[PDB]
């Protein structure tokens, strides 16, 4: 199932990981969904648990070969659609126009779901330049496409 | 390994230390080489540095005897950069715990004693790694 | 049982949103990390390097000479 291609950029990750954790030929089972992250995939937290994936830096660290097959279980992990992410926004939308404030945007952001911290929060609306206006609505439709397409 | 620029730069040292455009360099090239520089080494350090060479310090000896000690160096602007990479606002620091940490829990981690030589004489003040300074004193002993 | 349904549906979208939110930091940190890798590699080598190379006599003379080429 695996493309050799694909095989190839895992390695290539996973030796980033290994490094910056200490160079000794394993992956701490803290960093498992990170490193699955920076090959492409957006498993929940619930997923990475689910593989193997400890709680806390320092229980568990596994080399390459333990470490393929958490991948491989993480790799069809369900993953949200745009109609998805547009349907639970769309019950938050209080008059159906597109606009959710930028409370709200937080408290589904970091009080639901697996919550993200303000940090996290504050950045992705950095990086995706998510302005409010005046009033302090945001359009979720703009975040939702900026989250999804990516960094670059 | 190992670059061109630090082959040139071999060579060139390799070529003023000669003072006699001998090819070779022997303890009257080293005499005044020092003599040149400041305090020269009494006769007896002189002859156990070209001893360290087992035969005529010719060009290709002198390669033989700083290749794998300086194998693995980089100028001070690559060490500078380096360092840059971990200082995102520019302020030409880093907070000494930062480092530190880095130094010995992440990549090829440092042991309790490379910590130790490496901090003994760092300049360090108000929680302050100053670098530029710490690459001078790596790169000028 | 249809309502439990619809909460655990709306909670789980909004948990696969913030994977996709997740996903997103981390590979806009990627670029930096393995630079920094790079960087530490540098760093560590070298410092290693002076502390062996340090109170060798030939060093100590190379280092004086090398400013002046
Ligand atoms: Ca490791
Ligand atoms: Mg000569």
């Amino acid at each position: 199932k695996l493309s050799q291609d694909e095989i190839d950029d895992l390695k290539e990750v996973f030796e980033l990981f290994d490094f910056w954790d200490g160079r000794d030929g394993a992956v701490d089972a803290f960093k498992i969904g990170d490193v699955c992250r920076c090959l492409g995939i957006n498993p929940r937290n619930e997923d990475v648990f689910a593989v193997g994936g400890t709680h806390k830096m320092g229980e568990k660290s596994l080399p390459f070969e333990e470490f393929l097959p958490a991948y491989e279980g993480l790799m069809d992990c369900e993953q949200g659609t745009y109609a998805d992410y547009m349907e639970a926004f769309k019950t938050f939308d209080r008059e159906g126009q597109g606009f959710i404030s930028g409370a709200e945007l937080r408290h589904v952001l970091s009080g639901l779901g697996e919550r993200l911290s303000d940090e996290e929060v504050d950045e992705i609306i950095n990086l995706t330049d998510l302005q409010e206006d005046l009033e302090g609505n945001v359009k979720y439709e703009e975040f939702v496409k900026k989250v999804m397409t990516g960094p670059y | 390994r190992l670059p061109q620029k630090l082959m040139q730069e071999m060579k060139e040292a390799f070529t003023m230390i000669d003072q006699n455009r001998d090819g070779f360099i022997d303890i009257n090239d080293l005499k005044e080489m020092f003599s040149s520089l400041g305090r020269t080494p009494d006769d007896k350090e002189l002859t156990a540095m070209l001893k360290e060479a087992p035969g005529p310090l010719n060009f290709t000896m002198f390669l033989s005897i700083f290749s794998d000690k300086l194998s693995g160096t980089d100028s001070e602007e690559t060490i500078r950069n380096a360092f840059g990479m971990f200082d995102e606002l520019d302020t030409k620091k880093l907070n000494i715990e930062y480092i530190k940490d880095l130094l010995e829990n992440m990549g090829d981690n440092f042991n309790k004693d490379e910590m130790r030589m490496t901090f003994k004489e760092a300049p360090v003040e108000g929680g302050k790694f100053d670098y530029v300074r710490f690459v001078a004193m790596i790169k000028g002993s | 049982n249809l309502e439990e349904m619809r909460d655990e549906r709306l909670s789980k979208i909004i948990s696969m949103f913030q994977a996709h939110i997740r996903g997103y930091l981390i590979r806009k940190a990627y670029k930096k990390l393995q630079d920094q890798r790079i960087g530490l590699s540098v760093i560590q080598r070298n410092i290693r390097k002076w502390l062996v190379l340090r109170n060798w006599q030939w060093w100590k003379l190379y280092a004086k000479v090398k400013p002046l080429l």
